């Protein structure tokens, strides 16, 4: 296990933190708590070429909460630029994020991601998205909510960093599992009587 | 670690260098605290005074990078504010430390990040000071370039970044006047920059200096005159020499691409020839130095050595960019024919690469080409052989169309798709367009290819799921391009062959693939089906067999195929065909229960929707109504039995099986109504009064359950089921009214029982029990018949306005549907029945104005737009009232509320996406006083002198507002901005420009007030 | 290959955050019941789709009881004292939702078969 610094950039509310959390814990955070500066999160995938670890530098998209700004990109070995397909202004600012990113990270694999494709009223159409071609970025339509192509940016980055385009995610074999009380039935009560979110979802 | 925050003591650099090392090279909790210390250190306003100390004494390159970040912020914002000895002093240690790092070969090699930042930080100074306070910069930069090679190379980085900041990223970040000032300054001194740039290119050949010089060249190509490129040898150097070394190749190919994209003075034969020549050279170097035209570029990209993928990406971008613009230069001359076809043969090979985004880049080109070949006389014969290959490339890489609902999973079985693949829909459309054009350009070649592929699928020598799928999807995609007689035999052969595969191939899996392809093909060829009834009948009966299939993909696709066929072939179902005792719609309706027995409820509703499409084709009103009645036999009998039981109770609805029966009856009514529209009225009339009674009964039980079990009840299955019944009843009415032709019967029969059922119920329920679909249903009622029921619009407002506004004014997050549907309803009311807002008592009309400015402040795009649109339309509404008491009292109460609130969202950074509409709204408000369309004074009688014009008071108000809102602006900056802003209120593109200038000046101190005299 | 697959079904798993007082998704994918042929002891093993990361790995203990969630007719909520999906053996309050009530009922039925096998 070698580790690669990934920087995650993009406009406010595009779904960067939601995306990372989804990969870390499996959760879908519905609240928008704006990142202050950066949150570093280790994130491991298991491949047929061994474990690959990313140090995911989850940067802040809002200007006022920006922090060190381009200082977060130093020694980054890859990156994800994120925008929201339900707002044009986040796609319009993709060149600004890229510009600041490639000034520091001159030669690194970058993914461009169009988040929130699960929303019906799509504003940035598929044919509009072409900025990645000249700048040699990989592009994926994604949704942190529906998990649409959620694994692709990491699969692709892993292939480039390890340098094997036949690299695949694999399942690690699971060890056989093993064979407070006054608050555990209190949790079990409030859990049964708290409703599971999104009960209209197909799962 | 926290000692660096305290500036009462001197800054400890060795401490700083470790908190930085802890941040980048460390982890965990130590990393998190170190980042907070660094952000507070950065954000301290006196931190820049420590930057020269850091640049001299610091040992850590990242500490120095952050020191330059603090300066970057100082220079872009508070530069003007500084004493002139600080400005001239900061310039000295930046210029002095850039040259320091370039003399040290090891620092120049190993610390490129710190050098690029120092260069960027210099360019920020140049934006401020150059050329007015630094006239000698460019001649001294050229003078320094002769001495050292590291200095020369780094100057190319400074000139690159300066070109970026002035021409590429100035539109947002600078005032119009200052962007123009800087562009003209560079444009004025580019003569001697290019002279250096070009002599360096002739004297290096391949190295880091040559790359950096070519990097800056790429930026110059974005803006410089055409004479610099075409009246110098430089096209020869790019197209020959710099193509041969791989270090220069990537950046050269990008330069040439930018050059290639230019439009040519087509009068000139010399530039035309030069444009042919650099292409001719570039292609020659690719053939000799990289790979020949025959090379398997698919395998190369897939192996992914070095920059091979980036190179092939850039080649594709270069070839397509050039050939889209300039391929006509190669098309007449017979000696240039081989060059034209080689370049296209490279694209044919690039197009075989498995990489979707690259494929889209190439496909976009092929579309451009085949489109031109379709319309341009005498072009298609040139590309016969290129097109012939492209048909094969596209047929073999057809993506799964939307309609095909079966896929292969990671296990390796043919399974229903879990979700829709949203990203391949545009890719399919793009492929179909190109493949359609190619089929038109040679219909014989396309048939032969597809049939010979289909022959090898039968004999088994090329059988797989990928091959048969792609073939069938392509066969389907080209529906329309053959003649009727050719399609006749073509489709017969395809079907008869696909049926052969059905027989031979065994298993659950194989049978599902072939059926999904047969379904796709059949559904794509309605013209065939219409001319061949016996076949159409057989198809439809086979689809009905598939509705009983244990495989769900096949089942679900048969329903979608059925609906798809009937949308196009409906007429052949309503007539009585030869050899048939009756119309086929009769037969379908008769066995409807038997046919749909194994279908899920939503699939049954599609089936009913399909029957609806057919029935609406019957133009005899007696017979259409009868068919409608026969179709609705099962749901009407279920419905009549439910009302007899609900008459006896109405507590029997608590039984959740009854709730589901009810919901599906309404859903079936909704489904038939969507296809039938205005023709559905007789079925609606049959159930309408009992339905709105059931709405009340269902609404009782919801409220009763909320009181009995708490707000949590709204999450339970039984209540959500009861809520569904209400949503679907509202959907049915919304759907009918939205398509109804006879608006008199809507107003007389439907509207008044509806309002009585839903409005008082909505109003009297708790927030969490209120269905937002009430609001949506009313939006449609007002939209279609709002003008006809002005007294009914008032009743809608009174019931939904204040209780809904109270749900959505605590924060921006809660009740998101209600939020959205609320402002839609207010929007359509304000357009269609504005009178309703005049009858609101004064205090409620205040809440309405508060409701609109609340919409402005939303980040939510749907709310924000409707907020700004209501504001716009409200001003027009009040304007058209003329000089009357309500308009006068409006302007006295709410004019400056709208002006100030519109100004808040322009200026606060967090409502950027509404800039256009905000600007338009603000222009319309300001226009009123400069046309004198506000008849009364806008001020208190003794606030200003007597008889002062509204134009004077408006400037005086805004001056004061902005002065308090932005105390760092000077009086002159404000006075200049408003002078400009007011007299541009009949010129929106300039008005918007003057706003963006303002937005730039408020992010800094000491902005130039003359900037606002730009137009 | 050490384990017989007794029952497999597509599902969405949640864990209850007690402090936030809300449910959070842990994974979506195939929930398998795996019968160890050496020990004859059944466990839940669940992997996330695509990434194949383990979102549930615990014994179907006899002590556990499947209780309904107030908001769902196609889910079960239960307390689990030893899940080893994310490394160390932690306690959790899981809920698990399925595509339909029919699937949820068959899950309950098979979960209790598994409990009787683990009881021996
Ligand atoms: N519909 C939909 N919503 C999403 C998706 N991803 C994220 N969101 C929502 O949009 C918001 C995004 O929040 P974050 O992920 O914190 O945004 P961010 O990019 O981290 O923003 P900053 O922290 O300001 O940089 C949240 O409220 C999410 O629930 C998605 O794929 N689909
Ligand atoms: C082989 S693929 N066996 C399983 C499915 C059978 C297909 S053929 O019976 C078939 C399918 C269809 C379709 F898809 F319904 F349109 C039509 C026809 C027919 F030839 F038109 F009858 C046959
Ligand atoms: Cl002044
Ligand atoms: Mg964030």
């Amino acid at each position: 296990q070698v580790q690669f610094k990934l920087v995650l950039v993009g406009d406010g509310g595009t779904g960067k933190t939601t995306f990372v959390k989804r990969h870390l814990t499996g959760e879908f955070e519905k609240k928008y708590v704006a990142t202050l500066g950066v949150e570093v999160h280790p994130l491991v995938f298991h491949t047929n070429r061994g474990p690959i670890k990313f140090n995911v530098w989850d940067t802040a998209g809002q200007e006022k909460f920006g922090g060190l700004r381009d200082g977060y990109y130093i020694q980054a070995q890859c990156a994800i630029i994120m925008f929201d397909v339900t707002s044009r202004v986040t796609y319009k600012n993709v060149p600004n994020w890229h510009r600041d990113l490639v000034r520091v990270c001159e030669n690194i694999p970058i993914v461009l991601c169009g988040n929130k494709v699960d929303i019906k009223d799509r504003k940035v159409k598929a044919k509009s998205i072409v900025f990645h071609r000249k700048k040699n970025l990989q592009y994926y339509d994604i949704s942190a909510k529906s998990n649409y192509n959620f694994e692709k940016p990491f699969l692709w980055l892993a292939r480039k960093l390890i340098g094997d385009p036949n690299l695949e995610f694999v399942a690690m074999p699971a060890a056989a599992p093993p064979e407070l009380a006054a608050q555990y039935e209190h949790d079990l009560e409030v859990a049964q009587t708290t409703a599971l979110p999104d009960e209209d979802d197909d799962l | 670690m926290e000692g660096i925050l305290d500036f009462s003591n001197d800054l400890d650099i060795a401490l700083l260098d470790q908190v930085v090392s802890t941040f980048y090279q460390g982890s965990g909790v130590q990393q998190k605290q170190a980042q907070e210390i660094l952000t507070k250190f950065q954000d301290n306003p006196d931190a820049w005074q420590k930057a020269d100390q850091i640049l001299q004494f610091s040992t850590n390159p990242q500490s120095k990078f952050i020191a330059l970040s603090i300066l970057d912020k100082l220079i872009t914002r508070k530069w003007k504010l500084l004493p002139n000895d600080h400005r001239i002093g900061i310039r000295n240690f930046v210029v002095g430390m850039i040259i320091s790092m370039c003399q040290d070969d090891e620092v120049f090699k190993t610390q490129k990040n710190l050098i690029n930042k120092s260069d960027l930080t210099l360019v920020q100074i140049l934006k401020q000071e150059w050329p007015q306070n630094w006239p000698e910069f460019i001649p001294e930069l050229i003078g320094s370039s002769s001495s050292s090679v590291n200095v020369c190379e780094n100057n190319m980085i400074v000139l690159k970044l300066l070109s970026e900041e002035v021409f590429d990223f100035s539109a947002e970040q600078m005032t119009q006047a200052k962007a123009l000032h800087l562009k003209n300054s560079m444009s004025k001194e580019f003569e001697q920059i290019f002279k250096l740039c070009f002599q360096v290119l002739e004297q290096g050949s391949s190295s880091s200096l040559i790359v950096a010089t070519l990097e800056s060249l790429l930026r110059y190509l974005h803006w410089i005159p055409y004479r610099y490129i075409y009246e110098t040898n430089i096209l020869e150097l790019l197209s020959t020499k710099f193509m041969t070394s791989p270090d220069t190749r990537a950046i050269t190919l990008k330069c040439l691409t930018e050059v290639s994209n230019l439009k040519i003075p087509q009068d000139n034969d010399l530039i035309k020839r030069q444009t042919v020549l650099f292409f001719q050279n570039t292609l020659q170097q690719i053939a000799t130095s990289v790979m020949p035209v025959t090379a398997d570029l698919k395998a190369t990209y897939a192996n992914a050595n070095g920059n091979d993928q980036s190179f092939l990406q850039d080649l594709a971008m270069f070839l397509t960019t050039y050939l889209a613009r300039n391929r006509a230069l190669l098309e007449s001359d017979e000696s240039l024919r081989e060059l034209l076809l080689n370049a296209h043969q490279y694209l044919i090979q690039l197009s075989k690469i498995e990489e979707r985004e690259l494929f889209k880049t190439t496909l976009d080109y092929w579309h451009n080409l085949v489109a031109d070949l379709f319309y341009e006389p005498l072009k298609k014969h040139i590309y016969e052989e290129i097109c012939s290959q492209l048909r094969l490339v596209i047929i073999e890489n057809m993506v799964r169309p939307e309609e095909v609902l079966v896929v292969e999973n990671d296990e390796g079985e043919i399974v229903r798709e879990f979700v829709k693949e949203s990203d391949t829909i545009q890719l399919y459309k793009s492929e179909r367009e190109v493949l359609v054009y190619l089929t038109h350009l040679n219909v014989i070649d396309t048939e032969e290819i597809m049939i010979s592929k289909l022959a090898r699928q039968i004999d088994g020598s090329e059988w797989s799921w990928h091959n048969i799928n792609t073939l069938s999807w392509a066969i389907g995609s080209i529906s329309g391009t053959m003649s009727e007689d050719t399609e006749k035999r073509f489709v017969v052969t395809v079907i008869k062959d696909l049926l052969g595969l059905c027989e031979q191939k065994r298993g659950k899996d194989n049978k599902a693939v072939v059926a999904s392809d047969i379904m796709y093909v059949v559904g794509q060829y309605p013209r065939f089906l219409k001319a061949h009834w016996n076949f159409l009948r057989t198809v439809i009966l086979k689809l009905f067999e598939f509705m009983h299939e244990t495989h769900e993909g096949v089942q679900d696709m048969a329903c979608d195929t059925f609906i798809k066929i009937v949308q196009k072939c409906k007429y052949h179902f309503v007539i009585q065909q030869p050899r048939e005792s009756e119309p086929f719609i009769q037969t379908i309706i008769r066995d409807i229960q038997k046919t749909t027995a194994d279908l899920q409820p939503q699939q049954v509703h599609t089936f009913y929707k399909a029957c609806g499409i057919i029935i609406s084709e019957e133009r005899s009103v007696a017979e259409r109504n009868r068919l409608l009645s026969d179709l609705m036999q099962l749901p009407n009998m279920a419905w009549d039995t439910i009302v007899e039981q609900s008459t006896a109770n109405p507590t029997l609805l608590l039984d959740s099986e009854t709730v589901k029966i009810i919901a599906n009856i309404i859903k079936t009514n909704v489904a038939v109504c969507t296809s039938m529209g205005a023709d559905f009225y007789p079925q609606l009339g049959h159930i309408y009064y009992n339905m709105l009674q059931l709405y009340r009964a269902v609404s009782s039980m919801i409220s009763a359950q909320v009181a009995a079990e708490g707000l949590i009840a709204t999450k339970t299955p039984k209540v959500r089921g009861l809520r569904t019944i209400k949503k679907e009843i509202l959907k049915l009415v919304e759907t009918y009214i939205s398509k109804a032709r006879n608006l008199d019967d809507v107003v007389k029969v439907l509207v008044e029982p509806l309002l009585n059922a839903v409005l008082e119920d909505y109003m009297n329920n708790v927030p969490d029990a209120r269905d937002a679909e009430v609001l949506n249903c009313m939006t449609t009622v007002v939209e279609k018949v709002g003008h006809m029921i002005p007294q009914g619009v008032i009743l809608i407002l009174q019931s939904v306005f204040e209780c809904t506004l109270d749900m959505i004014n605590k924060d921006f997050t809660e009740y998101p549907e209600h939020r959205v549907e609320f402002y839609k309803l207010l929007k359509v009311i304000n357009e269609k029945s504005f009178a309703a807002f005049l009858e609101l008592p004064p205090a409620a009309f205040k809440l309405f104005v508060d409701a609109i400015c609340w919409a402005f402040k939303h980040n939510n795009r749907d709310v924000e737009v409707n907020g700004l649109q209501i504001a716009l339309d409200l001003v027009k509404n009040i304007e058209r009232m003329g000089n009357v008491p309500f308009a006068n009292e409006f302007h006295k109460n709410y004019f400056f509320i709208f002006v100030s609130e519109t100004f808040f969202v322009l200026t606060d950074s967090d409502h950027k996406s509404g800039f256009s509409k905000q600007a338009l709204l603000l222009m319309k408000l300001i226009s009123l006083v400069y046309d004198n369309k506000i008849s009364v004074p806008l001020y208190q009688e003794a606030e200003v002198p007597q008889g002062t014009s509204n134009q004077v008071y408006l400037s005086q108000y805004l001056a004061n507002m902005l002065s308090n809102a932005f105390p760092h602006l000077t009086s002159e900056q404000i006075a200049s901005f408003l002078s400009a802003l007011t007299k541009q209120c009949k010129d929106l593109v300039v008005f918007k420009g003057t706003l963006r200038d303002f937005l730039v000046q408020i992010k800094e101190v000491g902005g130039d007030p003359t900037d606002y005299l730009f137009a | 290959e050490d384990e017989e697959v007794l029952y497999k079904v597509r599902a969405k798993l949640f864990r209850f955050d007690a402090d936030a007082k809300e449910w959070k998704e842990r994974g979506t994918g195939d929930c398998k019941f795996l019968k160890n042929k050496k020990t004859n002891k059944v466990r839940i093993l669940m992997r996330r789709d695509k990434t194949l990361k383990i979102c549930a790995n615990h014994i179907i203990a006899p002590e556990y009881t499947l209780k309904p969630n107030v908001g769902s007719d196609r889910s079960w909520v239960y307390a689990c004292t030893a899940d080893i999906a994310e490394g160390e053996a932690e306690a959790f309050t899981f809920a698990i939702r399925f595509g339909s009530k029919e699937n949820a009922d068959k899950f309950k039925e098979e979960f209790e078969k598994a409990q009787e096998i683990n009881k021996k």
